[PDB]
C-alpha cells in the first residue's frame, strides 16, 4: 500500500504561494496608498475651509413665521424661538410642499463626521449652509445636526410636525411624514415620541423593521426610546455587558432600541451597498432606513425638517 | 513649473533607498566571503596528510 | 543604549522586503506582458 | 515516509494556519480601506480641500474569491 | 535521487513560508502605525467651515 | 540583555535579501524571453 | 536642496562603487585560490571535485564597472 | 443557429489581431518620432563656407 | 449578448483608427517639411512626393462606413 507517495503535494504547493504571495504584496501596496493619502489630507488640513454667510434681515422664531414674514427663498436665516434663548443660525426650506420648514439634520456627501460624543450632540455640529456661484448669501445647506438642546426646546413650543426625506443612489426619493413630534430635555434624556405617519418610506419609528416580525419587530422601535451616543449609552439593552452597546466607537448618536429600524446619523457609505467586512464593527451602522432599502444600504441623501402644526 | 520639481524628491526617495540597499547586499557579501574563508581554513588541515599506504 | 543602537539599524530590511516587492512587481508585470504577446504571436 | 510525512504535515499546518491568519488580515484591511475613505471625506467640512479618491472594491472581493476558492484539501 | 530533492526542495519551501510570514508581521506593524496616524486626521476634522 | 540577545539574531535576516535575489534573476530572465517575443511577432 | 541632495548621492556612488571593485577583485582571488586549494587535496582524499573555473565572466563584468568610472 | 456562436470566434480573432496591428503601429510611430528628432539636430548647421 | 459586446470593441477600435489615421497625415507632412529643411545643411536632398489624395480617399471611407450601431 505504498502508493502513499505524493509528488503532487509538492507540485501544487507552489500554487498556494502564487496566490498567497500576490495577496500579501497587494496589501503591502494598498497600505502604500493609504499612507500618502492620510498625509496629503493631513497637509490640506493645516488651513480651514471658509464661508461668507451674510445674514438676511428677516429674523423670526422659526422658519414658518419667516416665510409668513416674506422671507421667500431657501437659504440660511438666523432665528430665535425664545427671548432668553440666545439666537442661532439655521437653514430654512421654503420650497417643500409649502415651505416653513426648519431643517434639523441633513446628509448629502459625507462631508461632516457624525460619530460624535454626547456633548457635541447636545450642542450640535456641522456646517449649516455655504456660498454658491456668483452670490453672497449661503443658498445651499451644509451637513449638520442642529443639536439636542436645540431640537428639544424647538419642539416643546407647541404642535410640531416633522418631515423626513431621503434618496437612494439611483435617483429615487421617498418621504416620511410624522404629523406629531416631541423631544424631551437632558434630565429626561432627550426621549423621542412620534405619531400620525404617512409617506412612501414606511413607518419605521413607531412600527419598526418591515422585515422583522413580532418580538423582533418590537425591538426595532425608536418611539419613546432614549437617545444614545458611543460614550453615553441609554439603549434598549439591559443586558449589562458593554459588549451589547448600540452605539459603538465611530458610530452615530440616535434613539436606539435594540437597535434600529433606521439611522440617519449613521456613517456615509459611498455607492450605497455595504457589507459585513466593510463595517468597522460588523454592525449595520450606516445611513439606513430598513423599511425601504434593507439592512445593508446607506443613503445618498437624508434630511430632517420640522414645522409647527396648525390644523391643516 | 513646480511640476518637474515634484517627482524629483519622489524620484530620489527611491535612489536613497536603492543605495541604502546596495550597501546592504555588499555588507552581506563581505560577511559571507569572510564566513567562507573560515570554512576553507578547514579544507586546509584536511589536505596535509599524504596517501595512506 | 549599549544595545539599542545597532539594534534599530537592523530594521533594514523592510527596505529589502520593499526591494523584493519592487522586484516582484517588476517580475509579474513582465509575466502578464509575456503571455499576452505569446497569444498575439499565435494570433 | 517519516522524514517526508513529518514535513508534508509540519509544512502543511504552517501554510493552512497562515492562509487563515492572512485572510483575517485581508478583512481588516477592507475595514481600514473603507473606514479611511469615510474619515477622509468627513474632512471637506473642515479643511482647505478634500482628496478626490475612490476605493477599489471589485479588487478586495476578487482576491477574496481566491483564498476561499483555494481552501479545498490538505 | 528522488528523496534527495524531496527535502532540498522543501528547504526552499521552508524559507518561503518563513518569508511570507515576515511580510505579514511587517504589514501588521505598518497597519497599527496607520491607525494612530488616522486618529490624528480625526482630531483635525472636527471644526466646521470658518465664517 | 536577557532577551535582547536572541531577538537580534532573528533580525539577522537573509531570506529577505535572497527573496529579492530569487526574484531579481527571475525578472531578468523574463525580460530576455520577452524581448525575443516582441521581435516575434513584429516579424 | 536639489544640487544639495544629488551631488550628495554621487558622493555615495564612489565610496560604494570603488568598494564594488574592491569586492569584485577579492572574489576573483577567492574563486582562484580555491581551485588551487581544491586540487591540493587530490593527493589526500578519496576523490577530487571535477570543477571548471571561469574568467571570461569575471573580466567581462570587470570591464563594465571599469568604463563606468570614466564619466562623472 | 449553430455557427452563430462559431462566427463570433472567426470574428474575434479579427479583433484581437486588428488591435494587434494598431498597437504595433502606435509603437512603431512613437519610434519614428525619436528618429526624426535625430534628424532635426542634423539640419540646423548652415552650409559650410 | 455576445454580438452586442463586439460592437463596443469594434467601435473603440475604429475611433482609435481614425485617431491614428490623423497622425499618419500630420507626420507624413511634418516629415516632408523637416527633410526639405535639410536642403541647406546637407550635401544632398531627398527628391520626393506626397500623395495626399490617398489619405482623403481612405478618410472618405471609414466615415462613409461609420453606420449606426445597436440602439433602435
Amino acid at each position: 500500500h505504498q502508493l502513499y507517495i505524493d509528488e503532487t503535494v509538492n507540485s501544487n504547493i507552489p500554487t498556494n504561494l502564487r496566490v498567497l504571495r500576490s495577496i500579501l504584496e497587494n496589501l503591502r501596496s494598498k497600505i502604500q496608498k493609504l499612507e500618502s493619502d492620510v498625509s496629503a489630507q493631513m497637509e490640506y488640513c493645516r488651513t480651514p475651509c471658509t464661508v461668507s454667510c451674510n445674514i438676511p434681515v428677516v429674523s423670526g422664531k422659526e422658519c414658518e413665521e419667516i416665510i409668513r414674514k416674506g422671507g421667500e427663498t431657501s437659504e440660511m436665516y438666523l432665528i430665535q424661538p425664545d427671548s432668553s434663548v440666545k439666537p442661532y443660525r439655521v437653514y430654512c426650506d421654503m420650497n417643500t410642499e409649502n415651505g416653513g420648514w426648519t431643517v434639523i439634520q441633513n446628509r448629502q456627501d459625507g462631508s461632516v463626521d457624525f460619530g460624535r460624543k454626547w456633548d457635541p450632540y447636545k450642542q450640535g455640529f456641522g456646517n449649516v449652509a455655504t456660498n454658491t456661484d456668483g452670490k453672497n448669501y449661503c443658498g445651499l445647506p451644509g451637513e449638520y445636526w442642529l443639536g439636542n438642546d436645540k431640537i428639544s426646546q424647538l419642539t416643546r413650543m407647541g404642535p410640531t410636525e416633522l418631515l423626513i426625506e431621503m434618496e437612494d443612489w439611483k435617483g429615487d426619493k421617498v418621504k416620511a411624514h410624522y404629523g406629531g413630534f416631541t423631544v424631551q430635555n437632558e434630565a429626561n434624556k432627550y426621549q423621542i415620541s412620534v405619531n400620525k405617519y404617512r409617506g412612501t418610506a414606511g413607518n419605521a419609528l413607531m412600527d419598526g423593521a418591515s422585515q422583522l416580525m413580532g418580538e423582533n419587530r418590537t425591538m426595532t422601535i425608536h418611539n419613546g426610546m432614549f437617545f444614545s451616543t458611543y460614550d453615553r449609552d441609554n439603549d434598549g439593552w439591559l443586558t449589562s455587558d458593554p459588549r451589547k452597546q448600540c452605539s459603538k466607537e465611530d458610530g452615530g448618536g440616535w434613539w436606539y432600541n435594540r437597535c434600529h429600524a433606521a439611522n440617519p446619523n449613521g456613517r456615509y457609505y459611498w455607492g450605497g451597498q455595504y457589507t459585513w467586512d466593510m463595517a468597522k464593527h460588523g454592525t449595520d451602522d450606516g445611513v439606513v432606513w430598513m423599511n425601504w432599502k434593507g439592512s445593508w444600504y446607506s443613503m445618498r441623501k437624508m434630511s430632517m425638517k420640522i414645522r409647527p402644526f396648525f390644523p391643516q | 513649473m513646480l511640476e518637474e520639481i515634484m517627482k524629483y524628491e519622489a524620484s530620489i526617495l527611491t535612489h536613497d533607498s536603492s543605495i541604502r540597499y546596495l550597501q546592504e547586499i555588499y555588507n552581506s557579501n563581505n560577511q559571507k566571503i569572510v564566513n567562507l574563508k573560515e570554512k576553507v581554513a578547514q579544507l586546509e588541515a584536511q589536505c596535509q596528510e599524504p596517501c595512506k599506504d | 543604549r549599549l544595545e539599542k543602537e545597532l539594534e534599530e539599524k537592523k530594521e533594514a530590511l523592510e527596505l529589502a522586503i520593499d526591494q523584493a516587492s519592487r522586484d516582484y512587481h517588476r517580475a509579474t508585470a513582465l509575466e502578464k506582458e509575456l503571455e499576452e504577446k505569446k497569444k498575439a504571436l499565435e494570433l | 515516509i517519516e522524514v517526508l510525512k513529518r514535513k508534508v504535515i509540519e509544512k502543511v499546518q504552517h501554510i493552512q494556519l497562515l492562509q487563515k491568519n492572512v485572510r483575517a488580515q485581508l478583512v481588516d484591511m477592507k475595514r481600514l480601506e473603507v473606514d479611511i475613505d469615510i474619515k477622509i471625506r468627513s474632512c471637506r467640512g473642515s479643511c482647505s480641500r478634500a482628496l478626490a479618491r475612490e476605493v477599489d472594491l471589485k479588487d478586495y472581493e476578487d482576491q477574496q474569491k481566491q483564498l476561499e476558492q483555494v481552501i479545498a484539501k490538505d
